[PDB]
């Protein structure tokens, strides 16, 4: 990991590889990633709580590749749920 | 040793009286003695005292004493007696 | 095990990006933009160091994470004013 | 006004102890005085410094002596009652009798105090134990003091052998409430 | 003049006769402001001078602009002044604008000799001697270590020949002799604290706290000139032999007092944090393994399973740390220290006990009164700043006394937080391979720091130069090169260049490790500011430490690389 | 034997103690028997330095060791107070590494923990036994039984021909102690990935009682042990030292904790000519901007005074504040910081909040079958400030549940047999968005907000936070927050979180100012000008959706009188009076004019 980290292009080796399958969406590769990869928390003085962490959002065609996308990083993910629209309530999202 | 708009006029005046009074009486056969001096009992001859505020070489009765900020002396307790009632000086 | 911080990055730039962004965001009905969107200039910066396991933000990453946000921004808005929102904002990306 | 409100009708604990340090106290001089400048003191007698011999006994005042105890130049004669021996019989006669108080020197406190803080290697004794011996005697005449604290009337009280400092501690609370009681009785009449 | 080591005595005695009058003070003393060693020092001679009733004041000072203002502001009344940890590289004389004539009071033809109303004691350990102070001036007295008589011989012909003085090949000589020998560098020999306490064993006035004192003083140097203590342990153990009593038996009691020589190690506040903060908190172990980087974490955590110690008990507490581990620590150290390299960190130091209380080591009594030192709580910022300085050189002071264990232990938490930073700091540096290499020396600049403010104090700027001195220069069989250390504040605008002379690898005794190092920094800075036009501040007593202007320091770093004086 | 050396020791630890010049636990123990105070608090770090072996002993069993220590320091005690007393309580305090809650397992059995955790719930004081009296029924025998309450105790087997288990105990004769039961929750930000929070059992004895209210961080020194309710243990803590950082006494009680250090520390920053301003700066200090809120918070933290007339009318004497305003307003960062700051503080979220869950619960025993009455955040708030985050969210239903609390400071129940009316004198501070999420200027005010004038007319002070698109403003708020996120005044321009708590309740219990008669005639001044002016502001088409009532005037006399409680002011001027009229307007008639 650290071998491959030095390299300098290293950084598009990471977004080509994302959902290789899907053709191409290199703006939705590049937010995948980040969102996977995610932002550091920060807590100022222990009386500021920033959030750390990077949502994404994909409106577009019926047929432009989102669901193989979502499915994608479900795989990749250290611990990734699926929900469906209608599928989930709000307590079956949150607690109950 | 011997603001003031709290005051009204009246204790105002009255004040400028009793002090006057007071120097009166530090005047009279008591000069040896200090009235309006400290009421603790002396203990130790000698003392460490820190400066707390700057001054200029102030030159005392006792002697002359350059208080530079931060700065100990190893004097007696009574020749800097009554800096340390002023607050230029401290016991420590 | 990476934790990336910012030590070194140009204050003027991010602030610059971010009037902009607001002024331009003022249209009736365009994409929201708030603070929000500049703590996210900030994350995306965070996860672009971190793809790379460096300790430390370089400017080259805040400047990916601005290109993003501005791309996405512009992508946002409607054909007849996308040519002059791409053609304003062509200094960051 | 001239005198502050906490100085009135009382005494400070430093008063107390300028009061004590005007006793005499024995020491062994260091230095020979005596021949074979000279003290002129106005307060107290000066004979007695000025033949002054080495390692010999003499009487001075206490603070004289604690002067020249901080230049070395005198070794203070700890009193007789400051031993272990001493102190432990003055604890027994405490416990055999609760209605009464040791004969302990009216400066026992202040004066153990002042000699355990400026004179430590002049005791025969450990230190430690000299402390816990009158730390005990402390708390007994502490008990006895609150049993005979039920007692107080519009009459006269006795507090006999009680010390100095003890009698300092306690004026204000006994000498207010035997006042407001002696109102009370007074108004009755 | 200067006066021998059996002539302390015969000082102190001057001093007594002339300054002791119980109508007024005569006596003052000048310590600087941010030395731990002159700090001891000067306790111990205000507890001497307690003792005789001697009216005193004393006077914290930072750098040498402050030293001229206090000294033209002193009265008439002062007969003696005491410098206390500086005033021996510079010209007191020249500096002050000292006439003797002007200080003369009685002068006999008979006798040869003048008597001046005023006298200065200068008591400094750096070397070489200013000659003039040595063997020129009269009014001038340094309380010499025996160095003059030891190697000056020549130098103090040819500085007589020159004073008496084909005659122009002679003066040739005699200049250029002296000229060699001030080329040389700044060091420090020997500590202040030894020489006074050599003047208390002379007078007899040596007890239990003097020797505290002394073993503190002579210990704040073992972190930059090793030699220097280990040259003078063995009489500090002697003495401490000497001075404890010959029976341990009796039990503990409140007021039982204890200084032994107890197994010490190089680790950091162990007695007062956690083992694995000990470990990871150390210039040493740091040095060794690299902690800075994940490696050498894990390293960190494979010696401690290897030795059996759990990592919740490390990371426990030394109080409450498992009773068994603590006992079996010695071994366990003795076994396994070597496998990772660690074997220095076996060494004998001083703890210090009072009774009921904890135990306490001189190294971590010296970390807490630095800690307190430093961050303890144009030119108007600058004046106040050092201000605080001279404010908390009364808390250090006050930290010394027995009575004030609230302010110890504050200095131990500030410690630890200032120890803690400087490891960031350092890991910032090394991570971003700031650590610039040229030929002659090494550079290394900080810029946008995230604690740039607390390296304003030399002293934090010098622990930070140390910390990253020892880690990956000292080890990875580098040639020894000089190190450059620079800071920025913001609120002045303006650097804190500090000049570091490299160490040997530490506890390798040999032929050129024995050979100390000098700072030729000093020499090569002054050049540079006489021939440059940059405004650079050389006020501080350090005078490897300057103040340059923002724009100024390329210029004067390529000056410096040209230079080849380093 | 061995027990009666380890007494000794004890006692010898107690007897002989000193650090300077005082015998510290001597001392102590003589000022607790003083004032029927039958306990002692010992501090570990002078245990191990005085004798490392007399830790080690209680280290290793603290159930057998600790009554010994109890026992010694009784013997103590009566050498001490009794010129020739129940057993004393031994109390300890350390300075170890606290354990997680999660990571207490079956290592730590039978050993002294620290922990620290949120208490959830309390249970009713029951009795133990410690001096019990028995008789045999068949030949009566008397005798005694002496029970320490550690579990590694019952009656006799075998009188002393009688049948098995003979004795009988005489009530009458016996000694009882108090004992309660405690529930410990751990601290959310400790929990690990992905896990509900876990519950701990702890009991505590006679003078650890009543010592802790739920919902208040504590951390709690205690022997981690184990009862037999077949193979396994129920674990449980038995409490040896409770430390929170709320003075829970001060609080329920209306006598007040202070040392004289703090009463005095409290007058000097009292005396501070503007500590308005101070207190002003040290609510979210993260926070740019929002000086008005941040005052309007101040004022609901510090709330005003209750009166009781004499007809037994009761007046409300706490301050609401709502925040209807536009995304990024940082609206929930301040009410974070308001729960935080407040001395008892519940945050909540609106979506997630029911009827049941914020007032109180009708629940049923599963054993007794019979019905008791739960707590809700507004019952578990009752003296603080309730945090409702997404007031909009709320549904209709479970919103209506709010009015009484807030207005009559009351909850009244009628269910499953249960007719009781509780007490909840409570702050609201609720942030909501607009219908739309955002304010709207070409529509109606009507139209951007949905909430009924009744609720509306509850809230003392209602801010419409419009986020402006100012160049200016926007750099500065950019620069703010970069610095926030690449990076102490302390210089009395601000003060941290917990000396703001303890003025806060040193205020609240201390003043309670009252108005001048020139502030009541400037008061009703306003009033009618302000009635006056929204009267003509009415349009034909629609009526003010903000509404002006009574309860305004009342609100805006709560607000005067917390400005004057913030200075200790016995009385309020018209200084304060301008204050409450510029705030009101700033944020009430600022809302109700657009
Ligand atoms: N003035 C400000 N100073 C600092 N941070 C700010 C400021 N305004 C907004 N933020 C940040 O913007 C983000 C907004 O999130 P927050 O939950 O606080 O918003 P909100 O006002 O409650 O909005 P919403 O109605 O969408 O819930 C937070 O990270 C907050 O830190
Ligand atoms: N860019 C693309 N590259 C490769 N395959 C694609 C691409 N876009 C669509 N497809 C194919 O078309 C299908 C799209 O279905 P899907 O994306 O699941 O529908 P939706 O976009 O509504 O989620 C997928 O099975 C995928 O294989
Ligand atoms: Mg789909
Ligand atoms: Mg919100
Ligand atoms: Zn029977």
């Amino acid at each position: 990991f650290r071998k491959i980290s030095r390299d300098r292009g290293i950084i598009d080796k990471i977004i080509s590889s994302m959902a290789p399958s899907i053709y191409g969406h290199r703006d939705i590769k590049t937010a995948v990633a980040c969102s996977l990869f995610g932002g550091v928390p920060k807590n100022v003085n222990g009386k500021h709580s920033i959030r750390g962490d990077i949502n994404v959002l994909l409106l577009g065609d019926p047929g432009t590749a989102k669901s193989q996308i979502l499915k994608y990083v479900e795989k990749t993910a250290h611990r990734a749920v699926f929900a469906t629209g209608q599928g989930a309530s709000a307590v079956g999202l949150t607690a109950s | 040793n011997g603001d003031t708009n709290n005051l009204s006029h009246q204790e105002q005046e009255y004040l400028k009286e009793y002090c006057d009074l007071i120097t009166d009486l530090k005047s009279g056969d008591l000069v040896d003695i200090d009235l309006s001096g400290s009421l603790v009992p002396p203990s130790d001859v000698f003392i460490d005292v820190r400066v707390l505020k700057d001054a200029g070489e102030i030159q005392t009765e006792y002697g002359v004493f350059n208080l530079i900020k931060d700065s100990q002396f190893f004097v007696r307790q009574s020749d800097v007696e009554r800096l340390i009632q002023q607050g230029y000086l401290q016991k420590i | 095990k990476i934790y990336p911080k910012l030590h070194q990055m140009d204050m003027d730039k991010v602030s610059r990006v971010y009037a902009d962004l607001r002024r331009e965001s003022i249209s009736t009905g365009s994409f929201p933009i708030t603070v929000r969107h500049l703590e996210s200039i900030l994350r995306i910066a965070e996860s672009f160091a971190k793809m790379r396991l460096s300790e430390f933000v370089s400017s080259y990453d805040l400047d990916r994470a601005i290109k993003v946000v501005v791309d996405s921004f512009v992508d946002a808005q409607k054909v007849s004013v996308r040519r002059q929102l791409r053609r304003s904002f062509a200094i960051y990306t | 006004m001239s005198l502050p409100a906490h100085l009135q009708q009382t005494f400070s604990p430093e008063e107390i102890q300028f009061i004590v340090e005007n006793e005499p106290i024995k020491i062994f001089p260091r230095i020979t005085t005596r021949q074979k400048t000279r003290w002129q003191l106005i307060t107290t007698d000066d004979k007695a410094l000025n033949n002054m011999v080495a390692m010999r006994s003499t009487e001075v005042v206490l603070w004289i002596a604690l002067l020249l105890k901080q230049q070395s130049k005198c070794s203070i004669v700890a009193p007789q009652w400051l031993t272990t021996k001493e102190l432990d019989r003055k604890i027994q006669y405490e416990k055999t009798h609760p209605d009464r108080f040791s004969e302990l020197p009216w400066n026992w406190l202040v004066l153990a105090r002042i000699l355990f803080n400026k004179a430590k290697d002049d005791f025969h004794d450990p230190i430690h134990e000299l402390r816990g011996k009158i730390q005990d005697l402390r708390e007994i005449r502490q008990i006895k003091v609150l049993k005979g604290l039920k007692y107080l009337n519009e009459s006269h009280l006795q507090l006999d052998n009680l010390s100095l400092l003890e009698i300092n501690e306690l004026r204000p609370f006994i000498t207010e409430i035997m006042d407001k009681l002696r109102e009370i009785h007074t108004a009755s009449l | 003049m200067y006066y021998g080591i059996s002539q302390f005595s015969e000082a102190y005695n001057k001093i007594l006769r002339n300054s002791s009058s119980h109508s007024s003070c005569q006596l003052v003393i000048f310590v600087s402001c941010l030395n731990i060693d002159a700090l001891c020092a000067t306790k111990m001679l205000s507890l001497l001078f307690k003792k005789q009733l001697v009216q005193s004041q004393i006077v914290p000072i930072f750098g040498y602009s402050e030293l001229r203002r206090h000294y033209s502001q002193l009265d008439d009344n002062i007969n003696s002044l005491l410098l206390v940890g500086f005033g021996g590289v510079i010209d007191l004389e020249a500096f002050l604008e000292i006439d003797p004539q002007e200080y003369v009071i009685d002068t006999d033809e008979k006798s040869g000799e003048q008597s001046f109303r005023r006298d200065i004691y200068v008591l400094d350990a750096h070397r070489p001697w200013n000659l003039d102070n040595i063997f020129g001036s009269q009014i001038i007295q340094c309380f010499d270590d025996g160095t003059v008589d030891d190697t000056l011989g020549e130098q103090k012909e040819a500085y007589y020949k020159l004073l008496e003085l084909q005659r122009k090949k002679q003066i040739h000589e005699y200049e250029g002799v002296l000229e060699e020998y001030y080329s040389q560098g700044t060091t420090v020999v020997n500590s202040i604290s030894a020489q006074i306490y050599s003047l208390l064993s002379a007078i007899g006035e040596t007890n239990l706290s003097n020797l505290w004192l002394n073993i503190l003083g002579t210990t704040s140097l073992d972190i930059a000139y090793a030699q220097v203590y280990n040259r003078l342990y063995p009489l500090l153990q002697d003495e401490v032999k000497r001075l404890t009593p010959s029976s341990r038996n009796s039990v503990k009691t409140p007021d039982t007092l204890t200084l032994n020589i107890q197994p010490d190690y190089y680790l950091f506040l162990l007695r007062h944090s956690s083992l694995y903060d000990s470990f990871y908190y150390s210039n040493y172990v740091n040095a060794k393994l690299s902690l800075w980087n994940e490696n050498g974490k894990k390293r960190l955590h494979k010696m401690f399973a290897r030795m059996g110690i759990p990592l919740s008990t490390a990371q426990e507490t030394w109080l409450y740390m498992d009773h068994s581990i603590k006992r079996e620590l010695g071994i366990i150290f003795d076994k396994n220290l070597d496998r990772y390299g660690l074997q220095d960190i076996i060494r004998d130091g001083f703890v210090r006990t009072l009774g009921y209380r904890g135990s306490i080591s001189a190294s971590e009594f010296v970390e807490a009164l630095t800690a307190l030192l430093e961050v303890g709580n144009s030119a108007q910022k600058l004046t106040n700043l050092r201000k605080r300085w001279v404010s908390n050189f009364w808390l250090s002071w006050d930290a010394l006394d027995d009575r004030k264990v609230e302010l110890l232990n504050r200095g131990i938490q500030l410690a630890q937080d200032l120890q803690r930073a400087i490891f960031n700091t350092g890991v910032a540096i090394l991570e971003k391979k700031l650590i610039k290499h040229l030929r002659i020396y090494r550079l290394c600049v900080l810029q946008d720091g995230p604690d740039l403010d607390l390296y304003r104090n030399p002293l934090t700027l010098l622990r930070l130069g140390n910390w990253l001195i020892e880690c990956c220069a000292e080890s990875e069989d580098k040639q020894l090169l000089p190190m450059v250390l620079a800071s920025i504040d913001e609120n002045t605008d303006t650097y804190l260049v500090a000049g570091l002379t490299p160490r040997y690898p530490r506890g390798l005794d040999t032929i050129h490790t024995k050979k100390p190092i000098l700072n030729n920094f000093s020499m090569a800075f002054q050049q540079i500011t006489a021939e440059t036009d940059a405004k650079v501040r050389i006020d501080n007593f350090e005078s490897s430490i300057i103040e340059i202007r923002r724009e100024d320091l390329s210029p004067f770093l390529e000056k410096l690389t040209l230079s080849g004086l380093l | 034997d061995d027990n009666t050396e380890i007494i000794k020791s004890f006692k010898n630890f107690i007897l002989e103690f000193r650090l300077d010049s005082q015998f510290i636990y001597r001392d102590q123990l003589r000022n607790n028997i003083l004032v029927k105070n039958y306990s002692l608090t010992v501090n570990m770090e002078h245990l191990i330095g005085y004798n490392e072996d007399i830790y080690k002993k209680l280290s290793d069993e603290p159930s057998d060791i600790i009554p010994l220590f109890e026992t010694a320091i009784t013997q103590v005690a009566k050498r001490i107070s009794i010129l020739s007393l129940p057993t004393f309580q031994l109390i300890l305090n350390s300075n170890a590494n606290q354990i997680p809650l999660r990571d207490l397992d079956s290592e730590h059995v039978s050993k002294i923990v620290r922990l620290s955790g949120i208490i959830i719930s309390t249970s009713v004081l029951s009795s133990r036994a410690t001096y019990l009296s028995i008789m045999c029924r068949n030949c009566r025998h008397t005798t005694s039984i002496t029970i320490n309450n550690f579990n590694s105790v019952s009656l006799p087997r075998s009188c002393l021909n009688c049948g098995p288990d003979p004795y009988i105990i005489i009530h009458e004769s016996s000694k009882f102690i108090d004992q309660q039961f405690l529930k410990l929750q751990e601290i959310p930000e400790l929990v690990p990935v992905g896990e509900m929070p876990r519950n701990l059992t702890m009991t505590c004895d006679r003078y650890l009682t009543n010592k802790v209210i739920p919902g208040t961080r504590v951390t709690i020194v205690g022997i981690y042990s184990i009862y037999n309710s077949v193979a396994i243990r129920t674990p449980y803590i038995k409490i040896l030292g409770i430390q929170s950082d709320v003075e829970t006494s001060s609080i329920w009680n209306s006598v007040t904790m202070f040392t004289e250090e703090e009463e005095e520390e409290f007058l000097q920053l009292s005396r501070n000519p503007k500590l308005y301003e101070i207190l002003t700066n040290s609510i979210a200090p993260s926070i740019f901007g929002n000086e008005d809120i941040k005052k309007a918070i101040v004022c609901l933290l510090m709330g005003g005074s209750k009166k009781i007339l004499p007809d037994g009318m009761r007046l409300r004497g706490d301050i609401n504040v709502l925040l209807l305003g536009d995304p990024g307003t940082a609206k929930s960062q301040l009410l974070k910081f308001v729960e935080k700051v407040s001395p008892i503080a519940v945050y909540t979220s609106g979506k997630g909040s029911s009827a049941a869950g914020l007032t109180a619960s009708v629940q049923r025993d599963p054993m007794t079958r019979e019905f008791y009455l739960e707590g809700g955040a507004m019952v578990l708030a009752d003296g603080g400030v309730v945090c409702i985050d997404e007031f909009d969210k709320m549904r209709d239903e479970d919103r209506v549940a709010i009015h009484e609390a807030m207005e009559q400071q009351t909850i009244s129940i009628a269910k499953a047999g249960i007719t009781t009316v509780l007490n909840s004198r409570t702050s609201v501070l609720a942030a909501a968005n607009p219908i739309y999420g955002r304010y709207d200027d070409l529509k109606s005010p009507g139209d951007n907000i949905d909430f009924q004038t009744t609720i509306l007319s509850r809230f003392d002070m209602i801010f419409i936070v419009k986020d402006d698109h100012n160049e200016e403003r926007d750099i500065s708020i950019a620069n703010h927050v970069i610095n926030i996120h690449t990076g102490q005044e302390e210089n009395g321009s601000e003060i941290s979180i917990e000396k703001m708590k303890r003025y806060i309740t040193y205020c609240r219990l201390k003043c309670a100012p009252r108005l001048s008669p020139q502030a009541a005639e400037k008061l009703s001044s306003n009033f009618v000008t302000i009635r006056k002016q929204l009267l003509i502001n009415e349009e034909s088409t629609e009526r003010s959706s903000i509404p002006i009532t009574i309860r305004q005037l009342e609100a805006i006399i709560r607000i005067t009188e917390s400005l004057a409680k913030l200075e200790l002011s016995p009385i309020a001027q018209e200084r304060h009076v301008d204050e409450a009229i510029r705030l009101f307007q700033a944020s009430t008639m600022d809302a109700a004019s657009q």
